[PDB]
């Protein structure tokens, strides 16, 4: 019954964070925060509730008692997007709280736009995977349809998008669309229509089959 | 510095037994101020702490783990390991093995200050797929990149010109396609100039089907 909240947030580069953690009880050993930055393992930063871990920068903070702690980021910094976990241990157990998501709002920012034709070696094997990149961009959200012909397409295409940029704190996206070699011969114009907020009106990408 | 390694299998079948291990190195794990536990971490969930283990050979466990979960230690290779018996999807995690480090006099005080990077493990009765590698041929600045198609399971790496190339390199998530198999794409942006100059190879490892590719990425 260990609590975190907020569950997640959106700030601003230099803004004041703070997140808070609730132990399950009255805790008699150390109450640590771990840093875990997307695709890696967590990182000690605070432990037993206020002690920096040597190397730790300044800016990160704990506080609080009995059962009531709080993490502290006084001024964000883009390569703070992380999840922060607080971690009790009692009753012989070690607990982890359900984790704190941080991430950066920005400026909009307008995504450079590619697109790539299916190799040679792929169209040997039966198979038609046409890519669309979005390159930088911020809000994370993004509109991607696909045209064939001019034909709007539907069912056969799946997007994944980057975790936020450490730097810039941008997103990109790529967006597949697969078909049969047969089909994929059956047409010459395939194009990537981008929809965004950055962007005034949508940008169209596209190449002719052979 | 005090370093930790896991290492084991990434496919382990239903109602079998997961087994890992992990490799200390940088400091002895005779140490009398730690202790070497097991966390695991189930794909977009939190943290569940396994269980630890002495170096003389005491254990303890999550009780909703203690029924299925051997916590073990070998001195001598300096490895401690975790044996996890029938497992279900349920077990299906990122393993990461940590230090824990203890101190008081009248309390025993504990945090876990080193971790490993992470075993993926995944229970399946599929078999392990290594994955088909293709270019994304570029048509001042541009894109090119590598698609990496059909695999199973997580995960595969990808590296450019064998890690010399690094800035502006996008590795996406990876995409449960509609045939149960994993797809990725890797990205970077380069200058335009460099195009059929300069030679761009993606390296892709795939540790569950022992794959191994070089693709190198040509213009047009
Ligand atoms: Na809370």
């Amino acid at each position: 019954q260990m609590t975190q909240s907020p569950s997640s947030l959106s700030a601003s580069v230099g803004d004041r964070v703070t997140i808070t953690c609730q132990a399950s009880q009255v805790i008699s050993n150390y109450l640590n925060w771990y840093q875990q930055k997307p695709g890696k393992a967590p990182k000690l930063l605070i432990y037993d509730t206020s002690n920096l871990k040597t190397g730790v920068p300044s800016r990160f903070s704990g506080s609080g008692s009995g059962t009531d702690f709080t993490f502290t980021i006084s001024s964000l910094q883009p390569e703070d997007i992380a999840t922060y976990y607080c971690q009790q241990y009692e009753n012989l157990q070690f607990t982890f709280g359900p984790g704190t998501k941080v991430d950066i709002k920005r400026t909009v920012a307008a995504p450079s736009v590619f697109i790539f034709p299916p190799s040679d070696e792929q169209l040997k094997s039966g198979t038609a995977s046409v890519v669309c990149l979005l390159n930088n961009f911020y809000p994370r959200e993004a509109k991607v349809q696909w045209k064939v012909d001019n034909a709007l397409q539907s069912g056969n295409s799946q997007e994944s998008v980057t975790e936020q940029d450490s730097k810039d704190s941008t997103y990109s996206l790529s967006s597949t669309l697969t078909l049969s070699k047969a089909d994929y011969e059956k047409h010459k114009v395939y194009a990537c229509e981008v929809t965004h907020q950055g962007l005034r009106s949508p940008v169209t990408k596209s190449f002719n089959r052979g | 510095q005090l370093q930790l390694q896991e290492s084991g299998p990434g496919l382990v079948k239903p109602s079998e037994t997961l087994s890992l291990t992990c490799t200390v190195s940088g400091g002895s794990i005779s140490s009398s101020s730690y202790y070497w536990g097991w966390i695991r971490q189930p794909p977009g969930k939190g943290l569940e702490w396994i269980g630890s283990v002495y170096y003389s050979g005491g254990a303890s466990y999550n009780p909703s783990l203690k029924s299925r979960a051997t916590i073990s230690v070998d001195t001598s290779k300096n490895q401690f390991s975790l044996n996890l018996d029938s497992v279900s999807a349920a077990d299906t995690a990122i393993y990461y093995c940590a230090s824990i480090y203890g101190s008081g006099t009248f309390y025993y005080y504990f945090y876990m200050d080193v971790w490993g990077k992470g075993s993926t493990v995944t229970v399946s009765s599929a078999s392990t797929k290594g994955p088909s590698v293709f270019p994304l041929a570029p048509s001042g600045t541009a894109a090119l990149g590598c698609l990496v198609k059909d695999y199973f399971p997580e995960p595969v790496t990808v590296s450019w010109n064998s890690g010399a190339l690094t800035s502006g390199v996008h590795t996406f998530p990876a995409v449960l396609q509609s045939s149960g198999l994993y797809s990725l794409s890797s990205v970077v942006t380069v200058p335009s100039s460099s195009l059929g100059t300069q030679t761009y190879i993606c390296n892709v490892n795939h540790k569950p089907s022992n794959t191994k590719v070089d693709k190198k990425v040509e213009p047009k």
